[PDB]
């Protein structure tokens, strides 16, 4: 018997299958197109996530040889903030999905800031005025369609995040729900009252009619035909969960398309004074917990950039090798604000920049610097978490696709002067959802049943280069400050 | 003017003063990796003047490009790391002279790097000079001596492997 | 019968052979190593320029089939500022050649500025305090050798530029001369009194003993055995000359390793108030004329960077193709201050930077931006010349290796909103020296004998995109300002 | 509210007003490429409102990405270039609407781009709208009309090819 998890990420759509003993049985991944219609805009095609996600399922089940008969449940994880609008009759989008990365609604945020909502929005959403979240994306959509709002008050139009979206497409239009994690991300939901914010909804001209049903991250939402879908959670939270985040002061760092660092604050909503978000996570039964999040838009994606647009590498994996043919970046720094700067910076105007170039700098210098931005960004966040939380991490737990890079991991350790523990199974985001789902179905009963699959494959400890860490970081800082505010308005 | 040429008086693991001055608590080095013995454990040394030298016979590992620090591996299988001062790398190699090369075998006392205690005195953030064993894991006991020490002469630590 | 010219450049060493009718008969080029011992330092190996230059000669003569018997003279052109010191007995350098690009003596310049010499140095040298010129390079050398000054007062040590150097190596140690053009570049020579500046020499602790003999750019300096060497001139000036610079208000732009824009001011030394140099050129008989120069360190060299270190292209020629697969740089800008910024900026602290990057920017965007910096830089200079000189160019005459790039030429035209005339023979720098030499040997008698080999192969005229030119340039400006002052002190 | 649907009154080379308003001297366009007729020669037009249209039957060449200008080639072999305002490209396409596409054949009067004269009125550096022939070289005579003009209706220039 088994649970099946669905992780639908920025980059790709996956499908993992574990057993009762929570063992990864088979996986299916399928990449998909990123669309950049312009400048710092990002977009995905709803039908393609859909298509991509579906297909992945099948092929996993088929792969392993299993049927509708042996699968206890369906756990669902997904990319956050990314907004979708869609005609209810049809099951057709009215626009392409707008990505968390996408910077279009920057002006709108400027109004909000102009108006005075910062204080409000922070306080109730835990969020920060930025095009990063859902709110402004929706408005922009209804604002960039003739028959929009109106069609939507009459409710022919549904809003939703990749979880809501993926769900509805499987509950064949039946079920229109989001979880608690997902909703927080929106800028429209209130984290204390645990429901849609009346003010936001107004201020942004959104129609309660389009908002789905907000529910627990472990609950049977419904049943689908490959059976019941019982878990839901934003990818970052699912990973915090599969890491066994779960208890106060517990923290992880995920290295994927972006970097998201989260720390459980249990039942206290801590107010960040250092550029972090206050958001929702799960407690050991999948219940509402609060947390501190530091989001960094570009991490692994820089590598994909080298690999796909610059064409400096064939595989991302090749980056360790080239990076280490070098010893130093020769002075070069890479600020990867390709889609603005996230925490703790939040400057949607910043754009990517390379620096400190001279004639002897070559491709390896460049690749490796790229890799380094990853550590540096992490470090910027970490410091913030420490300040906000008063706690000093002694080790950093990590997961994500990039964590297979020993160079980066080690570099990460030196740069922070902290140990780095690299978990045995990297596919933790999935794991998270599975539990949430299995738990909810009596598949597991207890989280404790699992304080065992979480083996530590490796510890990285600070080398002697760690002494140099503050000089290097200062570079970084200098650099960053100069990519800042590139774009205008 | 230098007795460099001249013969000198010649007198468990003992590590020798690689540089001279007063011994200090790693715990008081104004840098956590040190103080918390994250990089390893050892002592620190406020300094005498003129130079840094091998603290054991072994082979010289890395010599930081800005020649303010280096490491070495003893024939005994210990790892030492000598880092001059704190954040010195920002002087960009100004005060330092590479007498040794990233790869040779040395004996205690062989010169390794040379320095300008005074330029370093006012430029540097700090002049403390940590001396730590990086491979703590591979050593049973580690003994910390005290007070005054002289290059290539006084021992700073004893260790049981 | 024929003249033979020797062009020994930043990048390579060439040897051209023309006939009486000043027709390029045969050429020999040979690239050579650039050494970057560190940061923004550049260096060449004296023995290699030498070696490279020699060899090139032979092989040209051999190529065409000619002997010591049919060659009227030897004309010599070379890279400027690049300083060399060498033991007189031996014929051996005491250090590697320090390049015009090299930024080592930046501190020294800071003293000079600290002291109060700007005003002085400008006034007498026409130059600007910058590591670009010879002065500080020499000091640094004698300062970074034990037995230096001393050995040199006793004169066992010779100073010299690639002309002086190449000469002495051919007059077998006999002849130790520089021309008037070359010497101006030094920061030690006085342009009004037409001789070594006593103050400079002091202030910089240099020994008159090492200084060579300063002479006319057309004169028989001596004879060598492959016969007499009769021409000498800094490459930029030779090109101005072979363009038939020659008369007041006449201007050219050379696109090579760097970009040098020069304008003849006849017998008036015009004081620049817009970041340009006042220097020496030739009058129609090879006589001393003054001129305005705008120097830009990186032009074609950026392309070599893409080609050799970044590895984005096989040949520099391939850059037109890729650049034009694109329409726009998508927002990207490349500030190629790999070796500081020259005119009118003069910031030896600036370092190269790339900007305005987002995820859809690719290699072609990058290559083409590189190409664009070329135009932009030109334009910055040009504007300066216009302000300083009160004259408005209506066409820009050009030469250099990069001028074979129709994309860049056109782009150049649009960007300036000025016509661009591309001469039929690009190898004008050579041509310049030949004349200077042939003239001096009665090979030609008159410059007029030649107001005919200077055919215009192409005119580039402003396209409709020219309307956009100021928006684009503003980018550039923004950009530039941010690469500024990267390095510290 | 728009008679867009409705039939209208329907009346050497003549170029038709591609946009409406008062005719002006190229010489007075505050941009040298224009004033000095570097890009070409033609006239300018202070403007009416609402839109820009084909000034000859021909084929539409480039349509600047920020849709403020375009060019076209007449069946007669002339090249025109219509550039709305000065430095407009900085509005980044704000006020503009691409009705046509970089490649079709048009007749005089066909809509080409649409605009918001008022947004453009206060945002733009200038609203003058140059209308020039880029291929001057290929034309013998070029005649400049004057005063008031109306889109798709009044001729601004006559030329002999
Ligand atoms: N060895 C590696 N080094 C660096 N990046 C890697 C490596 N292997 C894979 N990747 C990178 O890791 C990311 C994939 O991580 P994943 O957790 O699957 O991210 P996501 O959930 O956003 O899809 C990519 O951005 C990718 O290009
Ligand atoms: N088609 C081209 N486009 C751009 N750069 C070119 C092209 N062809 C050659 N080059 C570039 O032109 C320069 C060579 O010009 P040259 O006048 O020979 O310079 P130099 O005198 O400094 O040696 C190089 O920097 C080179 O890489
Ligand atoms: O904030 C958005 C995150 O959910 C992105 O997650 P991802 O890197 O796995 O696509
Ligand atoms: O100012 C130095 C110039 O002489 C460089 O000339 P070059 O580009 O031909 O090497
Ligand atoms: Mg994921
Ligand atoms: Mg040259
Ligand atoms: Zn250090
Ligand atoms: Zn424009």
């Amino acid at each position: 018997k088994y649970i099946v998890a669905l992780d639908q990420g920025t980059t790709s759509s996956r499908a993992v299958v574990m057993d009762h003993d929570a063992n990864i049985i088979s996986v299916s991944q399928r990449e998909f197109e990123q669309i950049y219609p312009k400048p710092g805009w990002v977009e995905h095609d709803p039908m393609e996530i859909w298509a991509t996600q579906s297909s992945t399922l099948v092929e996993v089940l088929a792969k392993a040889d299993i049927s509708s008969d042996q699968i206890a449940a369906i756990g669902i994880t997904n990319q956050r903030e990314t907004t979708i609008v869609w005609e209810k009759e049809t099951g057709k989008p009215i626009y392409n999905a707008i990505v968390w990365q996408c910077r279009r609604t920057a002006e709108i945020c400027e109004h909000l800031k102009r108006d005075g909502l910062e204080d409000y929005i922070r306080s109730n959403t835990g969020l920060v005025i930025d095009p990063y979240f859902s709110g402004t994306k929706v408005k922009w959509i209804l604002d960039h369609v003739e028959g929009s709002r109106e069609r939507a008050r009459r409710g022919e139009l549904l809003f939703g995040t990749v979880d809501t979206w993926l769900i509805w497409k499987m509950t064949q239009g039946r079920v229109h729900v989001t979880d608690y994690t997902n909703a927080s991300r929106t800028m429209l939901f209130n984290i204390h009252t645990l429901d849609w914010d009346d003010k936001m909804l107004e201020v942004l001209d959104i129609p309660r009619e389009m908002l789905p049903e907000v529910r627990r991250s472990s609950e049977v939402y419904g049943q689908t035909n490959i059976i019941p879908i019982s878990g839901i959670a934003g990818d970052q939270q699912a990973a915090l969960f599969g890491q066994l985040c779960v208890k106060e002061g517990m923290a992880k760092n995920t290295y994927g398309t972006g970097c998201f660092m989260l720390m459980n604050t249990g039942e206290k909503a801590v107010k960040s004074e250092n550029g972090l978000l206050t958001t929702i996570a799960c407690g050991p039964t999948g219940e509402v917990n609060y947390a501190l999040e530091g989001a960094v838009f570009m991490a692994g994606a820089s590598i994909q950039w080298l690999r796909d647009e610059m064409k400096l590498i064939n595989d991302a994996y090749d980056s360790e090798y080239f990076a280490t043919k070098v010893q130093n970046t020769n002075g070069v720094y890479v600020v990867p604000a390709f889609t603005g700067l996230g925490a703790p910076y939040w400057d949607p105007y910043a754009r990517g920049a390379i620096f400190g170039l001279t004639r002897g700098v070559n491709a390896n210098h460049i690749i490796r610097a790229t890799l380094e931005s990853i550590a540096y960004q992490t470090r910027d966040v970490l410091e913030a978490m420490q300040a906000d939380s008063g706690i000093r991490l002694h080790a950093l737990r990590v997961d994500g696709g990039a964590v297979a890079n020993n160079f980066l991991m080690q570099f990460q350790s030196d740069i922070l002067g902290t140990r780095v523990e690299r978990p045995e199974v990297r596919e933790v985001t999935a794991l998270g959802a599975a539990y949430l789902a299995g738990l909810a179905v009596g598949f597991w009963q207890n989280l404790d049943e699992l304080q065992e699959k979480a083996v530590i494959e490796r510890e990285f400890r600070p080398g002697i280069e760690t002494t140099e860490r503050n000089y290097r970081y200062a570079g970084w800082k200098k650099a960053v400050k100069r990519a800042m505010a590139w774009e205008e308005h | 003017g230098l007795f460099d040429k001249l013969k000198s008086l010649v007198s468990t693991i003992e590590i020798i003063a690689p540089l001279s001055g007063e011994i200090v608590n790693i715990e008081d080095v104004p840098d956590v990796v040190f103080a918390e013995k994250i990089v390893g454990d050892g002592i620190a040394i406020k300094p005498t003047g003129n130079k840094m030298v091998a603290p054991v016979d072994g082979t010289i590992g890395k010599i930081f490009e800005t020649n303010h620090a280096f490491s070495i591996e003893s024939d005994s299988g210990v790892e030492l790391f000598v880092h001059f001062g704190i954040d010195t790398v920002e002087l960009k190699g100004e005060g330092f002279k590479r007498i040794a090369e990233e790869g040779q075998r040395v004996k205690v006392g062989d010169t390794v790097i040379e320095f300008d205690l005074p330029l370093l005195e006012e430029k540097a953030k700090s002049t403390l000079t940590p001396v730590v064993i990086s491979n703590m894991d591979e050593i049973k006991e580690l003994i910390k001596l005290s007070g005054s020490v002289t290059v290539g002469e006084t021992p700073v630590i004893r260790i049981k492997k």
